[PDB]
């Protein structure tokens, strides 16, 4: 009794190239494969031919990669057809009408009227690489209305659309937004927003900020606040400076009137203190901080002339603890009688991930860990193979911190299925490192079955997801009673920003039905470039810079690659702060596009494959769920 | 004792939506304004007035404690993210990596010029290949650094003869070492310095680490135009060898004018007569003009009545000498449109984008997207567009705004959501089931109450023709309102009163055909001398009735009434060689371009336009064509000539003419519609004035209308003093208060000619003064300033006006700064020949009175003397001319001999006394009968001792000399 599987991404993006993993379990022989797609429901046909033969030589793999066209345009899905033989397998897929993405490049984000904004467009496909559309860039005023329109294409320039802009010197206040969009998709619209303010040039700067980036609430120290003021030129100021406290509530603001503090400034140097009798007094209790963020007000006085320039440190949190703790990248699903490993997430109160965080894990710690410069720990534990859901709690542990200072996190684990009842499973491991493309990275295989079938097992079928495509498939060899197999898996410039991995196998059941047991894992690899691309001086370093001076630029990227540049101002690149545009936020847009959701395994045997974006079929009566769905379940 | 603290406590209550008024009403105010009187200002709801009322209380009565026994008082105020002000980015160019690959590493060298910004610059990269795909790179850093700097603080101009102190600004970066420097000013004829030809004037001095040193020069300019001021630097032991080369303007001592002299149609044949017309062209008046300045008459050749207009609203950096007003508001800002769009529809219709150059069409095209783009910033929910940013919205403007978006849809992308709101708020929510149009917003423009209801219907229903079919599937009940409108004026039309309304609303019914019979006779029979309709002081209100009225015409296809009133509005330019006002220029301009493209007549160019100008000996010959990019030309003489001109043969064009002079200060001596009182203050000397300025003033104005309703849309036009600038947190205050005594404040110095502050005001009371003062800051220290000037203008009227001078106050002998040397008596030497030594033989006298340049010879005796700020006045009685010039004069008849403010003190002219004067025919000033004269380098003024003091020690000397002097001259005169 043989068995044929059909394996595809969730949700199928038009003219792009996707992958038909094809295989053949228990066949004598070869079968020939014609793969084709067509309208649901309807005689359309987008895709002829396309063959591949199972050669038992090869263990039977299958390719079968195509574009879908684009044409006759509630959520389209197209019908698969794979045909091995005689018995054919069909799928009901649904399909993406999603271009790429555009990145759009502004040399500042706040303007004067009068001035000019310069911007780019890049324009790139799925895989990231250069691609030649026709594009819509407008710009809009805060109040919606466009103000400037252009239709250009990006072939020839190798993915770059220079564009430029002068601000009137009469023109709206507030945040201008620069919309973007493919033709082909003017469903998917990008932006980015810039200020216009007015000219304002202060005699000098302030800049007012905290001696800790949060407030421990019971910490009856305060929060302390160095006021620091100097002149344009680097002149030490003397004058005064007034001083007031207040809670941000999400966007609402609580102004605290008793915080208020007139201390004198001396040699550009300031001290102040809000303490926590005032604080609470502006409210009662302490929990209900928890969560809110404080902010100052400075405004500080000359005591020569009657200049003042005011400043504003917001956002600084209130937390019970210096770190927080987050599953996000845990799976949700555990296989009882296996090992659970968790991928527990340390940041800090502001977002930034926090190097080197002794945690242990609740009711049985010891053993420990360390967090990497990622943010992330592994921590394993072994429990019953019971059918009881799973409820971890992992605290932190940092030597120099009070108990009552940690911080603790509590998530919930279901079980799988193995639909039904015969409790047999398989787990993937991988080890917890900053991996870089280039290097190699050991993949564990646990089977854990009944000793009955375990010797029948001969070979496991992994697959990579990547950026929402199948990237690599193979196979992974195994020897009758053997509890554990390794994949020596190469990773390459291919897995970035980050790769799942799937991993099956197939049998004749213990009862008599067909068993296919899955399971999923995802990995993070160094979230940088492709390619490469640096600037250093190009003189052999000698002496500083000096203002109107011939300087050397050293350039170092990718042969052939097109490099765009400008030079700004510390003052407002340092101004930004959250439009940058990074490396890091650019795989971020990628990471918010990927399919599908959980970070690993399932509900069942086939919920595996759904929650990782791939769609399994069986000749028999196996399969995955029908995904009508784009996006994901709320957040 | 802390007023700053026990502020902000008070704002400390008080709900949210409240904060605001007290807030403001804490605050002082630049004049003494009471609370109770502070109210009323203040435009909000009642509990927004009780709210400023009980806190300006709490405040005003705390102050005034601390008056009865160094401490702060302002506000901290909420979320100020302040400067936006950075250095512009650069460096934004391509290069892509062609260099042969080493294992990826392409590297490619890149050379460039680091800006002359001390700065740290920040460099981003980000590449793009086909292979591997997109790369952000690292941010580079490149800290660009000096150790030494100059800064040369000059003011925006100085009045020649007026006494600066400039500063040069040094600064030090080096963060552990003081600098020593030597700084030199370099010597400049053009102005005194304590740097001479003779000696130069370095100086040591030790800039302290991480800081700054301000070193002083006082400079007397004595010539106008740009004159370069450089220091130099060499610092020492370090060879730092820095300097600094700014441009200081120097202008005259009075006040630009732009005097408009004649018009006159240029047309042979039309009544020009068979005799091919002759124009005579009187002198400009300038007799207020200053002594010693330049004039100058340009003299402009129009091949057609819209031509310099059409020239100019094309171009961007021509388009704003349309109009003479600012253009900072709901309605003046539409110069970035209107122009252009009338001006482009105007060259299509009559095909001359050929000729005239296809190139600039273009860049027209891409300011009326820029004006459209800054009209928006006045558009408010819903599309209602109002006068100033955030405020009540206006029917009338919207109308307007209505019409030239419509007339533009065609020209630039104008977004039909903008436009059809617009036309969808004036119809819903203005228009009255009566077919009348609200007005809710106070007025921009002109004012039983028809006619306020004929007349802003007419001009609604004018811009809703605009919108008719492009509006038609977006607004449903357009074609339903514009009969309600139309069916309203052609009944009350037979009351109308004001001549302006029967030609605006006459040209509305006119659009529909509905202009027949009895209403026609009406509007013709309106107009005077059957050339224009106008009104009794409304003198820019007729030039746009009167061209309401040419529209009505054209659209009737009338075209025996037209010619004259082309020809009328064709000369209705006092302004330059142009209409003043906006709603002014952009009307006639509108009705003049439409004659020429709904003519019957091929009125064609082959002008022989030729000039005499009785100070040139070539005759001039100009000859304008159609078909020859241009239709303009232009002649400029230095000389206030009267000349004539002659045109011959075929073609319809203007000729204005135009001079250019300085006319003294002197407030104006008959406002005849405005009243100004003017008045300048010196402020509490522990006021706290920003770090720079030096001193600090209060400058109150105070106006009020002459009509017996409001004046509208009006302009306070302060021209500060040199070195002076206004506190930009009064003003703002004052603008931005809950209270609100201003529209806005513009502070634009267009350009030269001193820096100036433009007040916008919504109204003028007629009832009472509308007084408001704010604080004025000295930033240089500088002696004998002549006075800033002020100009109260109705803006859609500028007829009516008032100008008024503002001047500190002298407190007995003006003080200069300083003399004790050379410094001092350098200046004092431009004006009167500079006697020193103080031999002044009577063999000396013969050698100076015989110089062929010598003219006049007079023993005068001083009347009167009439001095003021800016220049003396000594008039003299002639008691013997014992040698006469070009001007005979009379034994016992007077001369007004003018000196500048400068020499007062040097020249010192005691009343009543007699005097020995001379000088060169160069001295003339003025002509006849009533001559003055000007004493300058050239003018020797002497004493002349009286006879019963001739037995005194000091004067029988001197005496017998001019004894010796009187008969050696009449009796023989000069030898040779
Ligand atoms: C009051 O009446 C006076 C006249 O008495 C007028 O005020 C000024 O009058 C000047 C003549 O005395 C006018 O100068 C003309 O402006 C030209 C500007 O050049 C243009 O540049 C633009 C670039 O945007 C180009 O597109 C054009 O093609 C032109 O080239 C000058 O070229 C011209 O004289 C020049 O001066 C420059 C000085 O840098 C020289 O380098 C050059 O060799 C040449 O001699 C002349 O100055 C001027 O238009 C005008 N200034 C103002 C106010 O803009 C006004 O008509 C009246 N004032 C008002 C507004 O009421
Ligand atoms: C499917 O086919 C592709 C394309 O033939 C294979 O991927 C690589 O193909 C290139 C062809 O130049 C070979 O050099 C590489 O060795 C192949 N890489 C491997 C081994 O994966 C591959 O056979 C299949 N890849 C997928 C998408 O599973």
């Amino acid at each position: 009794s043989p068995m044929y599987s059909i394996i595809t991404p969730n949700i199928l993006r038009l003219e792009s190239e996707e992958t038909m993993v094809l295989e053949a379990h228990d066949a004598q022989g070869d079968v020939p494969v014609t793969v084709t797609v067509h309208d649901f429901p309807g005689k359309k046909l987008v895709l002829s031919s396309e063959k591949t033969v199972l050669t038992p030589a090869t263990n039977h793999m299958g390719n079968v990669t195509f574009t879908i066209p684009a044409n006759r345009e509630r959520n389209k899905f197209v019908t698969v057809q794979a045909t091995f033989g005689t018995q054919v397998v069909e799928k009901v897929v649904l399909v993406s009408l999603q271009s790429g993405y555009l990145f759009i490049q502004t040399d500042k984000t706040i303007y004067t009227p009068g001035s000019t904004v310069l911007y780019r467009i890049f324009t790139v496909n799925h895989k990231l690489l250069p691609v030649g559309r026709t594009v819509m860039v407008n710009i809009e005023n805060p109040e919606g209305i466009p103000v400037k329109q252009d239709s250009l294409s990006s072939q020839n320039q190798l993915g770059v659309l220079p564009l430029s802009w002068d601000i009137p010197e009469l023109v709206n206040m507030g945040q201008w937004k620069i919309r973007a969009y493919y033709e082909n998709s003017p469903q998917q619209v990008f932006s980015t927003e810039f200020e216009v303010k007015e000219y304002v040039l202060p005699s000098f700067e302030v800049i007012v900020e905290p001696t800790e980036k949060f407030y421990y609430i019971y910490n009856e120290k305060g929060l302390e606040v160095t006021i620091t003021a100097r002149f344009l030129y680097g002149k030490k100021v003397e004058g005064t400076a007034f001083v007031i406290f207040g809670i941000q509530d999400g966007e609402q603001r609580i102004s605290l009137p008793e915080s208020l503090k007139r201390i004198p400034i001396e040699d550009g140097s300031g001290e102040v203190v809000l303490s926590r009798k005032v604080l609470l007094d502006g409210v009662l209790r302490a929990e209900d901080l928890v969560g809110k963020s404080l902010y100052v007000s400075a405004t500080v006085i000359l005591h020569s002339g009657s200049d003042m320039v005011q400043a504003e440190r917001s956002g600084i949190p209130i937390v019970t603890s210096p770190y927080q703790i987050h599953f996000t990248k845990t799976p949700k699903y555990f296989k009882p009688g296996m090992p659970f490993d968790l991928m527990v997430f340390v940041t800090n109160p502001d977002g930034s991930p926090a190097y080197r965080v002794p945690v242990a894990v609740q009711g049985e710690d010891t053993v420990q860990s360390l967090t990497q410069g990622d943010g992330v720990a592994k921590l394993s534990i072994n429990t019953h193979p019971s059918q009881k859901p799973l409820s971890i709690t992992v605290r932190t542990k940092k030597q120099e911190l009070s108990e009552a200072e940690q911080a603790t996190r509590t998530m919930q684990a279901l079980p799988y299925s193995t639909v039904g009842n015969s409790n047999n499973y398989l787990h993937l491991s991988v080890l917890r490192t900053e991996l870089r493309p280039g290097e190699t990275l050991n993949v564990n295989f646990l089977l854990r079955m009944d000793r009955a079938h375990e010797a029948k097992i001969r070979y496991y079928t992994y697959l990579i997801m990547n950026k929402g495509r199948l990237l690599k498939a193979g196979r992974q060899v195994r020897e009758p009673g053997q509890d554990l197999v390794v994949l020596p898996l190469s990773i390459t410039t291919d897995f970035i920003p980050s790769f799942r991995l799937v991993a099956y196998y197939t049998l004749i059941g213990a009862s008599g039905q067909r068993e296919v047991v899955a399971d999923s894992v995802w990995v993070d690899v160094k979230d940088s470039c492709v390619g490469s691309l640096v600037v250093k001086s190009g003189q052999s370093e000698d002496r500083q810079p000096v203002p109107g001076q011939q300087m050397t630029l050293k350039i170092e990227g990718d042969h052939g690659a097109r490099v765009v540049l400008v030079a700004v101002d510390k003052g407002v690149f340092v101004l930004n702060k959250k439009n940058k545009l990074t490396q890091s936020k650019i795989w971020d847009v990628v990471e918010k596009a990927d399919i599908g959701c959980t970070p690993g395994s399932g509900k069942d045997y086939a919920g595996v494959f759904s929650d990782a974006g791939l769609t399994f079929t069986s000749s028999s009566g196996q399969q995955t769920a029908q995904r009508a769905e784009l996006q994901c379940p709320q957040p | 004792v802390q007023l700053t603290e026990k502020r902000m406590d008070k704002v400390g209550k008080y709900p949210k939506e409240l904060r605001k008024c007290c807030e403001d009403g804490m605050r002082e105010n630049p004049m003494r304004f009471s609370c109770q009187r502070r109210t009323r200002f203040i435009s909000l709801g009642e509990a927004c007035k009780k709210v400023f009322l009980d806190c300006c209380n709490y405040i005003t009565e705390l102050r005034r404690q601390h008056a009865r026994a160094l401490d702060e008082d302002i506000i901290a105020e909420e979320n100020i993210v302040s400067r936006s002000e950075f250095p512009e980015s650069w460096l934004w160019n391509v290069e892509d990596l062609k260099e042969p690959p080493k294992n990826g590493i392409s590297t490619k060298l890149m050379n460039i010029f680091l800006k002359d910004s001390i700065t740290t610059w920040e460099i981003l990269a980000v590449s793009m290949s086909d292979k591997k795909g997109i790369c952000v790179a690292d941010p580079f850093e490149v800290t660009v650094m000096q150790d030494f700097f100059i800064d040369l603080r000059l003011p925006y101009s100085v009045v020649r003869n007026e006494q600066v102190e400039i500063r040069a600004v040094l600064y030090n970066y080096r963060q552990n070492q003081e600098l020593k420097v030597r700084v030199e000013l370099l010597h400049n004829p053009a102005f005194c310095s304590l740097a001479t030809t003779k000696r130069r004037h370095q100086q040591t001095v030790t800039i302290p680490p991480k800081s700054s040193l301000s070193v002083p020069y006082v400079i007397v300019p004595l010539k106008t135009g740009l004159q370069e001021v450089e220091v130099k630097a060499a610092v020492y032991h370090h060879f730092i060898s820095d300097g600094v080369r700014k441009s200081l303007k120097v202008v005259p001592e009075g006040i630009r004018m732009n005097k408009t002299v004649a018009v006159r149609t240029l047309d042979p044949e039309r009544l020009g007569r068979e005799g091919v017309q002759k124009e005579d062209i009187p002198p400009a008046d300038l007799s207020d003009q200053v002594p010693d300045t330049e004039s100058e008459t340009r003299i402009l050749l129009q091949g057609t009545p819209v031509a310099q207009m059409t020239e100019d609203a094309v171009d961007a950096e021509r388009l704003k000498h349309l109009i003479v007003t600012p253009s900072g508001c709901g309605e003046q800002n539409m110069i970035g449109m209107t122009p252009t769009v009338i001006a482009v529809h105007y060259l299509d219709e009559t095909e001359q984008w050929e000729k005239f150059g296809l190139e600039k069409r273009q860049g027209a095209l891409e300011l009326i997207k820029k004006g459209y783009t800054q009209q928006l910033a006045f558009r408010q929910p819903s599309s209602a567009f109002a006068a100033f940013v955030k405020r009540a919205p206006s029917t009338w403007l919207t109308a307007y705004v209505v019409k030239v978006f419509s007339l533009a849809v065609n020209l630039i992308a104008i977004d039909s959501q903008v436009l059809c709101g617009a036309v969808k708020w004036l119809i819903l929510e203005k228009q009255k089931p009566d077919g009348v149009f609200q007005e809710d917003a106070p007025v921009i423009h002109q004012e039983n109450n028809n006619e306020k209801d004929m007349a802003l219907t007419a001009f609604v229903l004018i811009s809703l023709q605009e919108a008719k079919d492009i509006c038609e599937e977006q607004v449903n009940s357009l074609p339903g309102s514009i009969t309600k409108a139309g069916d309203f004026l052609e009944a009350n039309y037979m009351n109308l009163q004001r001549s302006y309304t029967v030609a605006i609303a006459g040209y509305a019914l006119a659009q529909m055909g509905r202009l027949k019979g009895p209403l026609l006779n009406k509007f013709l029979t309106t107009a005077k001398d059957k050339n224009r309709w106008e009104d009794p002081g409304k003198q820019l209100y007729n030039v746009e009735a009167t061209s309401y009225a040419l529209l009505a015409l054209l659209q009737l296809k009338d075209f025996d009434f037209v010619p004259p009133v082309v020809r009328w509005l064709n000369e209705q330019r006092y302004y330059g060689g142009g209409y003043g006002s906006t709603q002014a220029t952009f009307m006639v301009f509108q009705a003049l371009a439409q004659y020429q493209k709904d003519a019957p007549d091929h009125q064609e160019l082959n002008l022989d336009v030729s000039l005499q100008l009785p100070s040139r000996s070539s005759k001039i010959t100009h000859r304008i064509h159609w078909e020859s990019a241009s239709l303009l030309r232009s002649e400029e003489t230095k000389e206030n000539e009267g000349f004539t001109v002659t045109a011959e043969g075929k073609g319809q064009g203007t000729l204005s003419v135009v001079t250019m002079y300085h006319a003294k200060a002197k407030d104006q001596l008959t406002c005849n519609k405005f009243d100004l009182k003017v008045t300048i203050k010196p402020a509490p000397e522990t006021e706290k004035r920003p770090q720079d300025a030096k001193n600090t003033m209060i400058l109150e104005i105070c106006t009020r209308y002459r009509g017996d309703q409001d004046a509208t849309m009006s302009i306070l036009d302060i021209s500060m003093m040199t070195g002076f600038a206004p506190d930009t947190d009064d003003l703002k205050q004052l603008a931005n208060g809950v209270d609100r005594y201003i529209s806005k404040y513009e502070l634009d110095k267009a350009f030269s000619d001193r820096n100036t502050l433009i007040i916008y005001l919504d109204k003028v009371s007629h009832s009472e003064d509308d007084c408001l003062a704010f604080k004025v800051h000295q930033y240089f220290n500088v002696e004998l300033i002549q006075p800033g000037a002020v100009k109260v203008y109705a803006y859609y009227n500028l007829e009516e006006s008032c100008t008024r001078f503002y001047h500190p106050e002298k407190e007995d002998g003006k003080l200069n700064k300083l003399c004790r040397d050379e410094l001092c008596r350098c200046a004092e030497e431009n004006c009167f020949i500079q006697k020193s030594d103080d031999k002044v033989t009577l063999e000396e006298r013969l050698d100076k009175a015989c110089e062929p340049g010598v003219d006049y010879v007079y023993k005068t005796r001083l009347v009167k003397v009439q001095l003021s700020n800016d220049f003396d006045e000594y008039i003299m009685a002639i008691e013997q001319t014992i040698k006469s010039g070009s001007d005979e004069v009379q034994v016992g008849q007077q001369r007004t001999f003018i000196s500048p403010i400068k020499c007062r003190e040097a020249l010192k002219l005691e009343e009543k006394k007699h005097y020995l004067m001379w000088g060169l025919s160069s001295d003339f000033w003025g002509e006849k009968p009533n001559l003055s004269y000007i004493i300058g380098k050239d003018t020797w003024v002497e004493h002349w001792p009286e006879e019963d003091e001739c037995q005194d020690e000091e004067n029988q000397k001197q005496c017998q000399d001019l004894g010796a002097f009187t008969e050696s001259m009449v009796v023989f005169g000069c030898p040779n």
